[PDB]
């Protein structure tokens, strides 16, 4: 990729 | 008509991660122009016309329901 993303990401998934 | 902008929102308020990247508010809409990447990137441009790459696991559609 071009540069590390800030992945992975914060919150709002595992619910 | 092959690829038009794909209208996506943010879940919340992050600006790039270096100055190649685009910057976007919690709420705001985006229009993606390309794919994503291995690091979840994608190349997009925002409403005002900036161009850029934006966190994409950290938006979502905001188009028609999941079905």
């Amino acid at each position: 990729t071009k540069g590390p993303a800030p992945n992975p990401p914060p919150i709002l998934k595992v619910w | 008509m092959k690829v038009p902008g794909v209208r996506v929102r943010a879940l919340y308020d992050y600006t790039g991660q270096e100055a190649d990247e685009l910057s976007f508010k919690a709420g705001e809409e985006l229009m993606k122009i390309s794919e994503e990447d291995e690091q979840g990137w994608c190349k997009g441009r925002l409403l005002t016309g900036h161009v850029g790459l934006y966190p994409a696991n950290y938006v979502e559609k905001v188009g028609l329901a999941a079905a």
